């Protein structure tokens, strides 16, 4: 029935040593490049990728939607040119989820004028849980998480009235 | 443009160590941008001295380094020379009017 | 190192336009952009505008929008900018920069919005006057 | 390898991968150890690796190919990308939907 739109993991403090600033043609807004609003794409910086390890406890008191994707580069030079790795991958945990995932590099016809392509992932933490982000490469970050309450009669519907 | 301000002179003696600094906004560097800076004598083009904020190009002497802190950053000379008397500019992103880079007002390093 | 090579000094009147160039020599014209940066006599660097020539994007700073163009030709490997409706205050060295914070890849777009001049082309001096 | 659908229907591609029992057959067929096959379209990605082990035998093999497939929307692009381990796509099949049809088990 509503919630709250809140920052998960602070741009500006959450990431030191990784660049947060890119963007991609493919989300430009107003015709410059952009990118997801709620979703961060974490970059190397000075040359390295530092491994990554950061945490949420859910003191919301309601679940909190975390969403985040998995970066899969079209080549291995656009894999070394971001994550300054081959081997890079991302490992998302809390007390119940547990999934690893690991980048593909291909070959893909173009959708959007990209080659590559994020995946996106998702999760609802329950009250008092914690969820682990821990990654070395091709993480795109949840920047922005939902803090959910939900009632009663609502549903979708396709309508141009 | 001219937005990221740089004191108008820095000095001192020969072999001393000053800094010019780089004062950005939230657009700028607070918005996670680095620093970059270079040096320009008078009939050519800037050459670049420091990027990313803390490294340099080959080349440049280890009597430069630099450094980025909250929204602020400097430019450290340490040891100055003769032949570093220059005009010195900082660079960064400011990410508002759609998106553009900017370059600090520029300092005058004069070596006494 | 790289060079970019630009035209020498021109004279322009007011009201007319000035065309700049910028030859790619020893760089490989590739994934890379390019920026023009203006720098008045006795004042500081000012930032034009830029060109990726191998996506064909452009942008530019809101003071020249509508007065500037920017365009390039891989068979040349040059790139070109042209300011409209110029004026005294026109006056100024005008320089060509290729970054190196870019890395442009000959797929889709990505970029940090972070860079650096890498290599700058020695200036072309454009006067505007009577 | 890749083909692009000019049929002007949605085509239906298989394909196949191949889990040997052994290391033995792993080199002497494809002559590495470190298999993959990647299947991409504009939707569809799907990455295999094969795996290797003893299996009880059916129909006498110990290995077995593992059968996999997508419709590829008209105008789309499917893309094979191997180093071991693939049976290609030989035919396929471009395919006319209608109503009313079905499948009945019988021996009338
Ligand atoms: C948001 O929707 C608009 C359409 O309303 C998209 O604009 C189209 O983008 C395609 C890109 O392949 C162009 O070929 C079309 O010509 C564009 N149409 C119009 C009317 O401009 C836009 O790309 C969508 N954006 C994002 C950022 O997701
Ligand atoms: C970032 O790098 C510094 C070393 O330069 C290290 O001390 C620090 O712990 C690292 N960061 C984070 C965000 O934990």
């Amino acid at each position: 029935s509503s919630f709250e739109r809140f920052e998960i993991f602070p741009k500006e403090s959450s990431w030191p040593n990784h660049t947060v600033t890119g963007v991609s043609a493919s989300c430009s807004h107003n015709g410059k490049s952009s990118f997801y609003r709620n979703l961060l794409w974490l970059t190397g910086k000075n040359g390295l990728y530092p491994n990554l390890s950061k945490s949420y406890v859910n003191n919301k008191e309601k679940e909190v939607l975390v969403l985040w994707g998995v970066h899969h580069p079209p080549n291995i030079g656009n894999q070394r040119a971001l994550y300054h790795t081959e081997n890079a991958y991302v490992s998302v945990v809390s007390s119940h989820y547990s999934r690893r995932f690991t980048p593909e590099i291909a070959k893909r016809p173009k959708v959007r004028d990209q080659e590559g392509r994020i995946n996106y992932y998702w999760t609802l933490l329950e009250p008092g849980d914690t969820i682990i982000f821990e990654a070395n490469g091709n993480l795109i970050a949840p920047w922005y998480a939902f803090a959910l309450s939900r009632g009663f009669g609502s549903g979708i519907i396709t309508s141009n009235a | 443009q001219s937005v990221l301000t740089q004191p108008p002179s820095v000095s001192g003696a020969p072999g001393q160590r000053v800094t010019v600094s780089c004062t950005g906004s939230s657009s700028n560097l607070g918005a996670t941008y680095e620093v970059h800076w270079y040096q320009q004598f008078p009939g050519t083009a800037p050459k670049l001295l420091i990027y990313g904020s803390t490294n340099r190009p080959s080349g440049v002497p280890e009597r430069f380094s630099g450094s980025k802190s909250g929204t602020s950053a400097s430019l450290t000379i340490t040891g100055l020379q003769a032949e570093d008397e220059a005009d010195y500019y900082c660079q960064s992103y400011d990410t508002s009017l759609r998106g553009f880079y900017v370059f600090g007002t520029g300092t005058k390093v004069t070596v006494l | 190192q790289v060079q970019l090579v630009q035209s020498g000094a021109q004279l322009r009147k007011p009201g007319s336009s000035v065309t700049v160039s910028c030859k790619a020599s020893g760089d490989t014209f590739n994934s890379y952009s390019i920026h023009w940066v203006r720098q008045a006599p006795g004042q500081g660097l000012e930032w034009m505008g830029r060109i990726i020539p191998v996506f064909g994007m452009t942008h530019y700073a809101q003071r020249f929008r509508g007065r500037i163009t920017v365009s390039a030709d891989k068979s040349t490997r040059t790139a070109y900018m042209e300011l409209t409706s110029l004026t005294s205050a026109d006056t100024a060295m005008y320089y060509c920069a290729r970054d190196g914070g870019d890395k442009f890849h000959s797929s889709g777009h990505f970029e940090t919005n972070q860079g650096y001049f890498d290599h700058w082309g020695q200036g072309a001096l454009v006067t505007v006057s009577s």
